[PDB]
């Protein structure tokens, strides 16, 4: 089984891959931003593995934009491959993630797993009907209720993200996961400055403001205050910090 | 299936980006603003100056009552 994890590994887009070629993508009709050149590699490395039938980690650093990666991997996936169509995720960023989707990839029906009982089995109900939905976002919570329930419905590929932050997260619920019948599987790592020479620039200023004369006035004085002197040399803490 | 495909995809366009707030969306588009819908001010008089080298004024009036 580590042979899929070689091959992986061996297109994984290490620091010199990772910006250092010129795959001429054309933009799936389903996707609208302009990924980075580091970005439109991860994701032809996301396209190469599903295409070989492989499951493997994101190796890159955290904070550099996993889930446009995701929405990019589904276009090209339902464009070239044609596989028109799940995602595991914990608390309101079941919003975050279905906005992105929205964002990026506009095209795609999306299912959400948030409703009443009988909300949750209309959602069911429609969750088993053919070409109800493109992608399906649920949380880690239903995941957990519905541990077997999951399991009858098929998957073109399944994203599981958070879990590292979420409780209760057990073995068991690794192999449930296994049991779901994803036909590829992908998992979201933050801990597997990087790619900086493309990310955002963040220009930062601090200048200096002289103080007015009323300011300075009403500065000496508290200063000068006998009792602020006399904390100050003290060190008492609280007063101190209320000087400050 | 790619005619429809077509066809549902663009209806998922639709559907989607009606829900997007004219910002959060990559294609900023341009210069919406959204303005004023008047609403009512019942029969009116309108006074227009524009420039026509010259200046021109149009007084309108909304009805022939007026
Ligand atoms: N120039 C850019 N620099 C960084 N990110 C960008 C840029 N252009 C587009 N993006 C992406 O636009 C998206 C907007 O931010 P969000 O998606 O809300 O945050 P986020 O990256 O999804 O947070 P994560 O992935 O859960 S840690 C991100 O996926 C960014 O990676």
């Amino acid at each position: 089984i580590a042979d899929v994890t070689a091959v992986a590994e061996a297109i994984l887009p290490k620091g010199s891959a990772r910006v250092t070629t010129s795959v001429k993508f054309n933009a799936p009709s389903l996707l609208y931003g302009a990924l980075r050149d580091y970005q439109k590699i991860g994701l032809d490395w996301l396209a190469k593995l599903y295409r070989k039938n492989l499951n493997g980690i994101l190796a890159d650093e955290a904070g550099l934009g996993k889930t446009v990666q995701i929405i990019a991997f589904f276009a090209h996936l339902a464009c070239n491959e044609g596989n028109w169509g799940l995602v595991v995720v914990r608390s309101c960023n079941i919003l975050k993630w279905e906005l992105e989707l929205k964002r990026w990839c506009p095209g795609l029906k999306i299912l959400s797993y948030i409703g009443s009982h009988r909300e949750l089995k209309a959602k069911r109900q429609e969750w088993a009907e053919p070409n109800s939905f493109h992608v399906c976002i649920t949380s880690y919570t239903q995941f957990f209720r519905g541990l077997t329930a999951f399991t009858r419905v098929r998957w073109k590929c399944l994203v599981i993200d958070e879990m590292q932050r979420v409780k209760g997260m057990t073995e068991r619920h690794w192999e449930a996961v296994f049991t779901l019948q994803s036909q590829q599987r992908l998992l979201l790592i933050d801990s597997p400055r990087d790619v900086e020479k493309q990310l955002t620039k963040k220009y930062e200023h601090v200048l200096k403001c002289r103080l007015s004369n009323r300011q300075k006035a009403l500065y000496e004085d508290v200063i000068l205050q006998p009792g602020t002197q006399e904390a100050l040399k003290s060190g008492h803490f609280v007063n101190v910090l209320s000087i400050l | 299936t790619q005619e429809e495909l077509l066809r549902e995809a663009k209806i998922t366009e639709e559907l989607n980006l009606r829900s997007l707030e004219t910002y959060e969306r990559l294609e900023a588009d341009k210069k919406k603003q959204v303005h004023k819908k008047r609403k009512c001010p019942g029969p009116i008089i309108t006074y227009h100056s524009v420039t026509v080298r010259c200046s021109r004024t149009f007084i309108t009036f909304s009805d022939d009552a007026t």
